[PDB]
């Protein structure tokens, strides 16, 4: 019996689901390890980047014995062309990584020391990104039917957050319109 | 349940007798039923706990007047109230749910 | 056959459960292959763990990788099977009505695990040994059986396959199903006419006109 | 004895297993500096996901109850600020086991001098005693080589003048006042920076370890700057600000104040709580009071602007704060104020004085929060100890405050009682030493900790001598409201009004041991500190004039 939440995934498992991702980093090192699912590595060299899953690239980061690379869509020159070309398609929400608020989140917490010019803007441009896009979720969310939707490319959370309300009201909605012919 | 080393089911659910022994009847044959369900797996299974994802995977657990040491299990680890211990996700989801630890 | 791939199918069989109104068919083939697999992996670092010490009068780092990979694996299915038996203590009438029927297919050895199979009828077993001495002793003559009066109802409910479940469509083209203008797949709701489908779009619909989209695994949930 | 860098290697080799680890290291007990030491020692271990145990000790007597009940798997135990008076290879015991011992006890302490039979005779210890008196100490060195293991009638008589010639300058050791050489978190920031960790926060808990004490003495602090001020200069977060900006945002240096909670707390009111300003002011006359206002018409200063919240005082006055002080305060004798201190900023939170900061953990300490009672006493302190350990973190500053807010109570506590105590020359001057008790007083609850009494044994040590001609001469106190006659009495060493040639020695350790071992009259070293003691009013007096002769000093 999962009690909560349980229909919605919860905030907590959607990073538990990305960072299954893989993302380049820098190892400082120079067993085997098999594991399972990994498939790497041959030993990783040092001043040298090397493609591996999420999780471990974060447990090798607490331990700094690893420099996690930022991604070439994390950047705040790179973030204006996004909030520039969203602002002037106010029905499409563009293109998304799908992860990206979650690995706004994660990677702030420890790499942080990483990304060059992390300091007070990034942070400021998703936690705007965060905004005029979820404004013009609800303001897209008017025009709401049963049944069809175009949610484009919405981030995970974005989804995970109101999937409740849509997914109730579309079955308070479609509800009385399917048993009423 | 409950949760290690279960290791029977006491003490818990304060409804106790007041609540109806017909749903206690069926309570116990329940547990008894899932019993079951933890002696196919083999996983291990701790299905009953970890709904929460582990992470990472070491937490730090603050001693809640809890005594201790009847950390049996793996380890000795010693419950002493007024002790935080730096202890693998492991047992302390097996401990937590008990009332012992308190902040993770 | 790869390991990670049984891990994406594993992940994807995980999503489209949580998502979904209903239950899906128990994946035994892979389900098995990894209750094997952590068997052995779980013996070997114990085994690594024990063999470690005697070299000791270095690095705790593929050993504590290997354990936290396997906390996070051994959570996942662990969520897998403690949803599917909600499910199922839910839909236990539904089946038991689809168990009586011929057509089309039944718990048997596939629907359901070996292991969830006892689940299912012991708590059944014990549901109705409750209910019975309970409120049914004073037993009403026409609601001695539980089923369908019609009305209403009883369970029957639910297997629903109206209910909204998002949708994200993904698989390889063929350069099968694609239409155009951008691509599969059909669709063709009963009540409506065809939107129709876009692949790099999520589009949220009922779950019934997808059932064969998703058997396919031609949409994530 | 040892290599920090090496000495952490063996702590390595016999620490990470399965199961991991086993090492419990102990905090003790009530000084901040043990706090500041271990976070930085527990990040570390942290870093290298080495497994811990920590305990909150508060009685010396009690770690007797944790040593000798569990122990299992631990070979190798960290211990802070014990044993480096009384040896614990006796008081443990130890019964050595398998040389190459399993268990390795390593000692931290900034107390003096060692025990004799702990350095000497290697069985728990892997001390600490490196590098402070290192030394020689040929004292220590000839008391065992010698001793150890030691016409025929001359040469045995002979041979018993020797020893007897080596026990008396021996006598001399080991008999002495305890007096901390330097901040055990130091050390362990020594010990860091060989392993090649400069992480801020750290050094952040170097200053506050190293800002502890400065309350009692430096006494060698006052060349600790160069120590920490070059670490400050080994890293930067900015060339220039980039205002703020609002991360890193770190630690600098400021022209600080001895004076109390300056950026928490009202100016007035930061004055009149202040501790040295107590003393030269006479502030607990109401004739001295006005000297406080006329240094603040000497400013130009509005009253009501001295009595509004340092956060919203006009911006020319703070401007100016760094000016008119030496335009004035120069007047009053009370030049010694400005020290070249260290703030971090924290930006839009606000900043923090060094000092302040340990004012709020210390505030934390006692409250915030028949050997039943004591225990559950002693208890309530070792929980209070996390609500306290806590307020370290960074990412937590929200009960940081619930602890400034208590730390001006305390003062408003502290200062009012004092001043309750010099309106009835309750000082006795005796002959060979002065000494008090507080035989009455407002809320005791408050004077129960340890910590408290050094505080108000401090601001009235402080208060009696500016100096304040003649011979500083240490002082007593004690207080009781329940658990039966408790009646708590710490000792207590004099204050150099900056100008300070000796340590001079705090002899009440060996006053009271001395005592102990006469009549032993309801005397109790239960309290982890030599110079702390319990005795009860049935036998104080008694005590008390034992106390007065014979005087050791």
């Amino acid at each position: 019996l999962p009690a909560h939440l349980q229909q919605t995934f919860s905030p907590e498992e959607i990073q538990f689901i990305v960072e299954n991702e893989p993302i380049k980093i820098f190892p400082r090192i120079t067993w085997q390890l098999i594991t399972t699912d990994d498939k790497a590595l041959n030993n990783m060299v040092a001043m040298r980047s090397t493609e591996v899953v999420l999780w471990i690239a974060l447990l090798l980061k607490q331990q700094s014995k690893c420099s996690i690379v930022a991604p070439q869509w994390l950047t705040t020159k790179e973030l204006d062309r996004k909030i520039q070309y969203e602002k002037t398609h106010p029905d499409r929400f563009s293109e998304l990584p799908w992860n990206w608020l979650v690995l706004a989140r994660i990677l702030f917490n420890k790499a942080k020391d990483d990304f060059h010019d992390p300091i007070h803007e990034l942070r400021g441009k998703i936690q705007d990104l965060r905004e005029i896009r979820q404004i013009k979720v609800l303001k897209g969310l008017k025009y709401l039917n049963e049944s069809h939707l175009q949610l484009d490319n919405l981030s995970l959370l974005e989804i995970n957050e109101l999937r409740p309300f849509i997914t109730e009201i579309m079955d308070k909605l479609r509800e009385i319109h399917t048993a009423s012919l | 349940n409950g949760l290690d080393l279960m290791s029977s089911i006491t003490f818990s659910q304060q409804d106790t007798n007041n609540l109806s022994h017909q749903e206690q009847e069926y309570l116990k044959e329940y547990c008894d039923l899932i019993t079951d369900l933890k002696s196919g797996d083999l996983v291990d299974i701790d299905l009953s706990g970890s709904l929460v994802p582990p992470s990472d995977a070491f937490i730090d657990v603050r001693v809640l007047k809890d005594a201790g040491e009847i950390q049996t299990e793996y380890g000795v680890f010693n419950l002493i109230k007024d002790s935080q211990f730096f202890v693998q996700q492991s047992d302390v989801e097996r401990l937590i749910q008990q009332g012992y630890l308190q902040l993770i | 056959v790869s390991p990670q791939q049984d891990f994406s199918d594993l992940m994807k069989s995980w999503k489209n459960e949580r998502c979904s109104p209903e239950l899906l068919p128990y994946p035994h083939q892979l389900m098995k292959r990894l209750l094997n697999r952590i068997s052995m992996q779980s013996q070997l670092i114990e085994n690594i763990s024990m063999g470690f010490l005697d070299m000791q009068n270095e690095s705790k780092l593929p050993l504590l990788c290997m354990e936290t990979e396997l906390e996070r694996l051994k959570f996942v299915i662990r969520s897998y099977i403690r949803c599917r038996l909600s499910k199922i203590d839910k839909f236990s009438l539904y089946l038991r009505q689809l168990n009586e029927d011929e057509n089309s297919l039944i718990s048997l050895t596939d629907l359901l695990s070996k292991d969830e199979i006892k689940y299912h009828d012991t708590h059944s077993l014990i549901w109705l040994k409750l209910v019975n001495d309970s409120i049914l002793k004073y037993m009403p003559e026409e609601l001695q059986a539980i089923n369908d009066t019609e009305g209403s109802v009883n369970m029957i409910d639910e297997p629903d396959w109206n209910k909204f479940v998002f949708i994200h469509v993904n698989g390889p083209p063929d350069g099968e199903n694609e239409f155009g203008k951008p691509c599969y797949t059909v669709t063709i709701p009963d009540l409506k006419e065809e939107v129709e489908l876009t692949i790099g779009s999520i589009y949220v619909m009922r779950y019934e006109v997808i059932r064969d989209l998703l058997r396919d695994d031609k949409v994530a949930l | 004895i040892s290599q920090f860098s090496e000495a952490y290697n063996k702590i390595l080799r016999n620490s990470s297993s399965a199961s991991s680890c086993q090492l419990v290291i102990f905090v003790s007990c009530l000084n901040i500096d043990a706090l500041c030491a271990t976070k930085m020692l527990s990040l570390l271990f942290k870093k290298q996901l080495v497994q811990s145990q920590i305990v909150p000790i508060f009685g010396y007597s009690e770690l007797r109850r944790h040593y000798s009940q569990l122990d299992d798997n631990i070979n190798s135990l960290l211990l802070v600020g014990f044993g480096g008076v009384i040896d614990l290879e006796a008081f443990l015991e130890i019964d050595p086991q398998e040389q190459s011992f399993r268990r390795d006890i390593y000692v931290l302490d900034a107390h003096r001098p060692w025990n004799l039979d702990n350095i000497f005779g290697s069985q728990i210890i892997q001390c600490f005693d490196d590098g402070t008196v290192d030394d020689t100490l040929g004292e220590e060195k000839e008391a065992y080589y010698k001793l150890l293991e030691l016409n025929d009638l001359s040469k045995r008589k002979q041979r018993k003048k020797q020893i007897h010639e080596y026990e008396g300058v021996l006598e001399e050791y080991y008999s002495q006042g305890t007096t901390v050489v330097n901040s055990i978190s130091a050390q362990i920031y020594s010990l860091l920076s060989a392993i090649g960790e400069t992480n801020l926060s750290n050094l952040w808990l170097n200053i506050l370890g190293t800002t502890s004490l400065d309350i009692a003495y430096a006494q060698v602090y006052n060349r600790l700057y160069p120590l920490l001020q070059d670490e400050v200069k080994r890293l930067t977060p900015s060339s220039r600000n980039s205002v703020k900006t609002p991360d890193t945002l770190t630690l600098n240096i400021q022209p600080d104040y001895y004076l109390f909670l300056l950026r928490h707390s009202s100016l007035y009111d930061s004055f009149y709580y202040s501790n040295y300003v107590n003393a030269k002011l006479s502030l607990w006359n109401e004739n001295g009071k006005k000297r406080l206002h006329k240094m603040f018409a000497r400013m130009g200063i509005p009253l009501s602007t001295a009595q509004e919240t340092w956060l919203y005082m006009d911006h020319s006055i703070k401007r100016e704060l760094g000016i008119i002080f030496d335009k004035n305060l120069d007047r009053y004798g009370l030049q010694d104020i400005i020290r070249d201190g260290f703030v971090r900023t924290l930006g839009y939170r606000g900043s923090i004085s060094a000092s302040e900061f340990v004012e709020a953990l210390t505030a934390l300490l006692e409250v915030g929060n028949s050997a039943q009672k004591l225990t559950n006493l002693r208890k309530r302190w070792v929980s209070n100890f996390w609500l306290s350990w806590d307020a370290l973190d960074d990412r937590k500053v929200e009960l940081l405050n619930r602890g400034i807010q208590l730390a001006q109570d305390l003062q408003r506590a502290i200062f009012n009682t004092g001043v309750a105590i010099l309106e009835k020359k309750l000082i006795k001057h005796l002959r060979i030493y002065r000494l008090c008790v507080l035989q009455d007083g407002p809320d005791l609850d408050l004077y129960r900790n340890p910590l408290t009494l050094l505080r108000l044994g401090n601001t009235l040590i402080e208060c009696c001598a500016e100096s304040e001609d003649k011979q500083l001469l240490p002082m007593v106190l004690a207080s009781i409201d329940e658990n039966t006659d408790t009646y708590l009495v710490a000792g207590l060493t004099p204050r150099y009004p900056r100008g300070t040639k000796k340590p001079i020695l705090n002899n009440f350790s060996m006053a009271f041991q001395q005592i102990t071992a006469e009549t032993d009259a309801k005397v109790r070293i239960d309290n982890f500190e030599s110079s702390i003691i319990e005795i009860r009013r049935e036998d104080l007096s008694p005590f008390l004039e034992k106390l007065t002769l014979s005087g050791l000093l």
